[PDB]
């Protein structure tokens, strides 16, 4: 498919995405199963079926569904992300 | 299994 990434300013809201997946989780990786219509990832450019590759530069491909968390939780976030 | 919102 192809690569984006996607930066979302950090103001202190949700970001307004949830993710399903992980290492310890058949199609391996970390996947947005959900964009609220309004949040801050719809307006970003996020979608849903997207797998995250990268968080501010760090590689989530393998990673956990709970290392992914933190690495979301953690100025601006980066999230790269491959689609179709 | 779980999904995590954030």
């Amino acid at each position: 498919g192809s690569v984006e990434e996607i930066r979302l300013p950090r103001a202190g809201g949700p970001l307004g995405l949830s993710i399903v997946g992980g290492s310890d989780h058949q199609e391996p990786g970390v996947f947005i199963s959900k964009v609220l219509p309004r949040g801050l990832a719809a307006r970003s450019g996020l979608r849903v079926g997207d797998r995250i590759l990268a968080v501010n530069g760090q590689d989530v491909r393998d990673a956990t569904h709970q290392e992914a968390v933190s690495a979301l939780l953690r100025l601006e976030l980066s999230l790269l992300v491959r689609r179709d | 299994q779980s999904e995590t919102s954030v």
